């Protein structure tokens, strides 16, 4: 999980 | 403010290729001289700009046989029909006149954007 | 010896959406207490393990309205459902039980992962 | 496009  | 789950997707088109090769949910056969490919209507408007305005005809968009131009190559097409599945484009040097020639007709500007390009290589 | 279109997976679940957002080929009714949300059986499958079961029965795969469990919340299924289509997870203090419990009910084990991680943290 |  990542911030997009 | 959302997160993002990097792989979900290529996961999601890996689930509905197996889904086609296992013939589940499948909603149309596309015709291409004597050979017939199974596949999901939404994957084939989702890749395709030909599959995307044949679909959404109020008319075609019930029917469940496609028949493609009989010009069509049926390798090119299983090469292509693969690729909306996969990402994966098995172009090799005795198919790619066959694979840039279906893509322009399917509409699948990517494709026929690395085929001038491989062609032009050479 | 395939090459490789790194943004295909990406493009095919955007263009998905869009269809979705348009009502186009959606095939199914997911009704969460007074609540309806239309959507695509393979997409529904591709992401979660309930779904996946749901339509590959012999029975279910034919019906138009889904039913789900009356404790789910319907923010929280509308919330894995644009997951779904999207791969954001807009996941917030408010709400990230009811994803979470939604997420283990329809089996989307990325999502519980993370709600499990973001809950553990606080 | 890349080798995967
Ligand atoms: O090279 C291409 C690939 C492609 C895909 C689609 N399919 C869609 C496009 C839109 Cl905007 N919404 C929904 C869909 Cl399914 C249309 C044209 C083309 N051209
Ligand atoms: O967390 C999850 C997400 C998920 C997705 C699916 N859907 C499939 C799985 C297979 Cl192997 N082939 C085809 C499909 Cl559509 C099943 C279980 C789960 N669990
Ligand atoms: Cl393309
Ligand atoms: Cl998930």
């Amino acid at each position: 999980w990542v911030i997009p | 403010s959302c997160i993002q789950f990097t792989r979900h997707a290529s996961d999601v088109l890996l689930n509905l290729n197996r889904l086609r090769s296992r013939d589940i949910l499948t909603d149309v056969v596309i015709v291409v001289s004597r050979e017939q490919f199974r596949a999901h209507k939404t994957v084939l408007m989702a890749c395709s700009g030909l599959f995307y305005s044949i679909f959404t005809d109020q008319l075609k968009c019930n029917l469940s046989v496609i028949n493609l131009d009989p010009e069509i190559n049926p390798e090119g097409f299983c090469i292509l029909l693969d690729f909306m599945y996969t990402s994966r484009l098995n172009l090799r040097e005795g198919n790619i006149m066959a694979v840039m020639a279906t893509a322009m007709y399917l509409q699948m500007e990517h494709v026929v954007d690395t085929c001038r390009k491989f062609i032009k290589a050479s």
